[PDB]
């Protein structure tokens, strides 16, 4: 019950260049239920070979 | 005068520290949406027939 707000409040730290967290750091969760869905966790990278895109984030319009 | 087993804990606290959600505005973009191509004013036609 700690993983949403988690990965929200990372994913604004990302966007607004907060903390040291990189402006390219992918807070991924994914989520888990009962069913055979992917493996779930909070992942978090931030290596230097993955592919990024911009879009405009909404409900803070930072990009 | 040795460190003996004391009584189990009754409880745990764990701490985190966590900012709050602000108004969903959903502000998507500066200049919103595909604007479309349109006719220039006026205009005028730039060709005319011979005689």
């Amino acid at each position: 019950d700690l993983a949403p707000g988690i990965a929200d409040s990372l994913r604004h730290f990302k966007v607004l260049r907060e903390k040291r967290i990189p402006p390219w750091m992918e807070v991924v969760l994914i989520p888990m239920t009962g069913k055979p869905s992917l493996y779930p966790g909070l992942f978090l990278f931030t290596t230097p070979c993955r592919l990024v895109r911009p879009v405009q984030n909404l409900a803070l319009g930072k990009e | 005068g040795g460190l003996t087993c004391a009584s189990a804990p009754q409880g745990t606290l764990r701490i985190l520290e966590g900012p709050q959600q602000s108004l969903s505005g959903s502000p998507l973009q500066p200049i919103p949406a595909s604007p479309p191509p349109q006719i220039p004013p006026g205009l005028r036609p730039r060709f005319c027939a011979f005689g």
